[PDB]
RNA sequence: GCCCUGAAAAUGGAUGGCGCUCAAGCGUGUUACCUAUACUCUACCGUCAGGGUUGAUAUGAUGCCCUGACGAGUAGGCAGG
RNA sequence: AAGCUCGUAUCAGUUUUAUGAGGUAAAGCGAAAACUUUAAAUAUGUAAGAAGUCGGACAUUUGAAUGAAGAGCUUUUAGUGGGCCAUUUUUGGUAAGCAGAACUGGCGAUGCGGGAUGAACCGAACGUAGAGUUAAGGUGCCGGAAUACACGCUCAUCAGACACCACAAAAGGUGUUAG
RNA sequence: GAAAUUGUUGAAAGGGAAGGGCAUUUGAUCAGACAGGCCAGCAUCAGUUUUGGUGGCAGGAUAAAUCCAUAGGAAUGUAGCUUGCCUCGGUAAGUAUUAUAGCCUGUGGGAAUACUGCCAGCUGGGACUGAGGACUGCGACGUAAGUCAAGGAUGCUGGCAUAAUGGUUAUAUGCCGCCCGUCUUGAAA
């Protein structure tokens, strides 16, 4: 009869697409990526600032 | 809107026996990306025989400023097609950044010339390091030693409709 | 007018014939222009050149 | 992608991104004072009513 | 279905035509933009903006 | 670019009025905001449509239940009262 | 409205590809722009398949996209036959107004919000109600909404609040700001 | 024994319009129902939705900047030096590249913060709605039994138990409202 929404009503969010739960544990948009110092090219920054 | 400065290059498409043409670059002022792109294609179709379908974009990069809070004298060479034939102009600003200077320019051109963003062209920004080669005067007077001046007739902006005090400015 | 259609038909039946001969997916229906993919460019033949729209 | 463009910037090169293959479209203008060819178009894309929208695959046509 | 869309896949046309045209509200925030019916390039609302649709649509959801 | 002139009548008379001048004007930019039978969500009516329905003749088969979209409208037609 | 073949199919005020009956020469290099030499654009035609392909051979990835599985044959029935405006193209022109054609859209049968009011403007898919959000237009008061923020210019001895290129109009002016 | 129309009593109104519509007040008036009707309130839940707080992430030049060091430069020239006045310390013109202030630039260092985007992240406040009617099922929690915020809202309590709400009606008030029908209907008058 009734649209019960996702994006609130977590229970029906889980009734669908149940990868949500491990999303709850691991939390997977607060995903700290491994940083790498990899510098850009000197030519690139030179054309950036100077023309 | 509130403005940004962007760096764009276009790499007009590889045709056989002329791959990788010459990466035409522009520095373009706008509030966002796609507006910037469209203006690159607009200037480019003016400047040589291109179309967007015959061209392609390399990259977009926001140009931040190197030393923002350095007060700078800028001088800008511009064109605009007002109702007449197109015509040139130079103007001079004491300001903090390139982008804010052109902001003030766009509004001042709007005042004094009824000049639209669409029909403005920038040629070029330049920054002036040494004083006393600025041509204009209205900036030049803001360059003197031991400078002081007042804020006369300061007025206070109350929320209330009544005041019970017989107000004053100060002085 | 239709000579394009006839030579297209014979090209179609030709790829039909070879695809039926050596078992492969047929994919005989046409395919339009499509969105182009990534490709690195390095500015080694020329550095990026900057422009002065005076225009004259 | 992000690693690639980072590495190309290190390399003095430039990543061109893929031209995107999907868009979303929305009807803004309503029903009337329409010219008819666009009316037929929007009947194809099901964008009849206002603030209605959909996905579309990208190609030349 | 979502993956078929975004990695626009084989069974995409069929998924899209399974799907209705989405019936959206008007924007919760406003459009911005006192006038709509110029190009977005001109400070309008129509045309091709190509990332700000996402802002627009979560407002319109 | 603004401003004055750049020609006007004759009942008293209108940026819509009031009145407005670092604007309540003019060009421009930012934001917040009011607001229509437009859009959305929901209930209700009705029509159309697709489905289910003789098991207790489950007492209306022109029934009963489920689901969905849509409704302007003269001449005119069809139908029910 | 009724049948009968079916939803097999049908097509679509649509795009893409290829193509003319023709070039706009905006390219002169193709004889010292001379040259049909054709970057195209101005759009119709055609098609994108069994209704096809070379007696006999070949099934739906069986021949582009996109949408609609409601289309077609024959029979039969009511009402209806003129007209203003706009835009696009183009011929004739006039001081000027314009006249004539062709296409298209609005109004006609049609209400609502705004435009102070309104045949032609701007927006807008009409069952009754609630709540929400907005369009066009607006926010000093009438009037619901910021006497908001901010850069400038203006001070008219009847400004302007205009819709705009448009008619007096090309100019005068020791008003004013920027070039 | 109607209606037009007229008087009389009773109710009410009224500044150059009448009646009409939407909502309500005041007044007059009125029917129903309490072996359980009328108006409301609190909590927890669901759909819809508005408005705040707050946290964690990603990106860009892996922000730019500030800030630390370093090199160089110059002035709207800081200390210092020279000359004049002298109000005996402030000018004037020279000097002087940090000194008894500092600035600009180049390189390098390591952070954070911005703007943008993401959260199947936490939390609060507000409003309207509560259709539907034994159970069926998709799901969650839990070892299970059983349970739930999962196919449309239930629990607790109070007042009144009547003209209080509600209705009808005259009327005030805000906004709206062109006089009907016909014939040409293209100032559509």
């Amino acid at each position: 009869v009734l649209k019960k929404n996702p994006l609130k009503n977590k229970q029906v969010l889980l009734r669908l697409n149940p990868y949500a739960k491990v999303f709850a544990a691991e939390k997977l948009g607060s995903k700290k990526a491994e940083k790498t110092g990899t510098k850009p090219a000197a030519v690139f920054t030179e054309t950036l600032k100077h023309d | 809107a509130h403005f940004k400065e962007y760096q764009v290059i276009g790499r007009r498409l590889p045709t056989e026996s002329v791959p990788e043409p010459k990466l035409f670059r522009m520095r373009i002022f706008a509030s966002n990306e796609v507006i910037a792109k469209s203006r690159y294609w607009y200037f480019l179709q003016k400047l040589h025989k291109v179309k967007k379908a015959s061209g392609e974009i390399v990259s977009i990069n926001q140009i931040n400023e190197a030393h923002p809070t350095k007060v700078k004298n800028f001088g800008v060479w511009v064109r605009y097609d007002s109702r007449s034939g197109t015509h040139n102009m130079y103007k001079e600003i004491r300001d903090v950044s390139r982008v804010a200077a052109v902001e003030t320019l766009y509004q001042d051109m709007a005042a004094r010339h009824r000049a639209r963003f669409r029909s403005i062209h920038i040629l070029k920004v330049a920054e002036i390091e040494k004083t006393a080669d600025v041509k204009r005067q209205y900036v030049k007077q803001f360059l003197t030693k031991d400078l002081k001046f007042p804020l006369p007739h300061r007025v206070q902006k109350s929320t209330k409709t009544f005041s019970y005090k017989r107000p004053s400015t100060f002085y | 007018c239709r000579q394009e259609f006839l030579e297209r038909v014979k090209a179609n039946a030709a790829k039909r014939a070879e695809a039926k001969a050596q078992g492969v997916a047929v994919q005989l229906k046409r395919q339009p222009a499509q969105p182009r993919e990534s490709r690195i460019v390095s500015t080694e033949g020329n550095v990026p050149q900057t422009l002065a729209p005076v225009p004259y | 992608i992000i690693q690639a463009k980072r590495d190309a910037k290190a390399a003095g090169s430039y990543y061109v991104e893929a031209q995107h293959k999907l868009v979303f479209v929305v009807r803004i203008k309503g029903i009337n004072k329409i010219p008819p060819k666009p009316r037929k178009v929007l009947q194809l894309l099901r964008l009849t009513r206002i603030n209605s929208g959909t996905f579309v695959k990208v190609t030349k046509a | 279905l979502i993956h078929e869309i975004i990695t626009v896949g084989p069974h995409f046309k069929q998924a899209n035509n399974f799907l209705w045209p989405f019936k959206l509200s008007n924007p919760s925030g406003g459009w911005g933009v006192p006038r709509k019916f110029k190009h977005f390039i001109q400070g309008g609302s129509f045309g091709n903006r190509e990332e700000f649709i996402n802002k627009l649509v979560k407002s319109m959801n």
